[PDB]
């Protein structure tokens, strides 16, 4: 079991930067989709302020 | 003819053999072992002498010969995953491909979540998805949400 | 060998690791996009709003 040993282990080395890559990929997802939910916050902004806008031109009929 | 038999061994000591030919490119060999034991070729690394296989390369190009022994490293994801939101509130996670039909993705709701598919209904943008259509039929594609519902 | 065996669970203890922190990011997106549905739902609700407040704008001016 000393052969078994080596060829388990560079497989084993293969394995850890397989992981690695996997990881960071799952990493850069979630930082792409945290400044997605960000610009939908932007929208949500960008149609209040519309709102109030259109809100504020409509209310001075008095 | 010019075929041969190969071995390909996972990391747990599961071997598997194959028939395949020098021809043969390296994703068409990841593709032969989804065939087999259903393994997307974006959840599989192959190794020959300690060296990574480029996808589009033949056996030949690594001088790979009959009956030579490969081995085959797992990844813990492929490129394409999915949301499933159920009613009383959870969204779930898929390792899906475009290529999978509606029956495929209940299967591996089964596998997560112990619903059978024949209870097992699937909306998207409204519509009633349908068992063997495609991902790609509906325009499903990555980070998308699918909504579970049971009946019958 | 003595050396492998622990070079070896320590590449183990790797790969478990960051099969951890793969969920630690996978999770991550699954409450993100919780996130980005429950804002997709306040975003439309305000983009018909805008519309409702214009088509009472054009017709209030009158």
């Amino acid at each position: 079991r000393k052969q078994e040993l080596v060829t388990q282990n560079e497989l084993l080395k293969q394995q850890v930067k397989i992981f690695e890559e996997d990881f960071q990929r799952e990493r850069s997802d979630r930082e792409r989709m945290n400044e997605e939910k960000e610009e939908l916050k932007k929208q949500v902004e960008k149609l209040q302020a519309q709102v109030t806008l259109t809100n504020a031109q409509l209310k001075t009929l008095k | 003819g010019s075929g041969m038999q190969i071995f390909v061994k996972t990391l747990t000591g599961k071997t598997i053999t194959l028939e395949v030919e020098p021809s043969d490119t390296i994703e068409n060999v990841k593709a032969k072992i989804q065939d087999k034991e259903g393994i997307p070729p974006d959840q599989q690394r192959l190794i020959f002498a300690g060296k990574q296989l480029e996808d589009g390369r033949t056996l030949s190009d690594y001088n790979i010969q009959k009956e030579s022994t490969l081995h085959l490293v797992l990844r813990l994801r492929g490129g394409m995953q999915i949301f499933v939101k159920t009613l009383t509130g959870k969204t779930i996670t898929l390792e899906v491909e475009p290529s999978d039909t509606i029956e495929n993705v209940k299967a591996k709701i089964q596998d997560k979540e112990g619903i059978p598919p024949d209870q097992q209904r699937l909306i998207f943008a409204g519509k009633q998805l349908e068992d063997g259509r495609t991902l790609s039929d509906y325009n499903i594609q990555k980070e998308s949400t699918l909504h579970l519902v049971l009946r019958l």
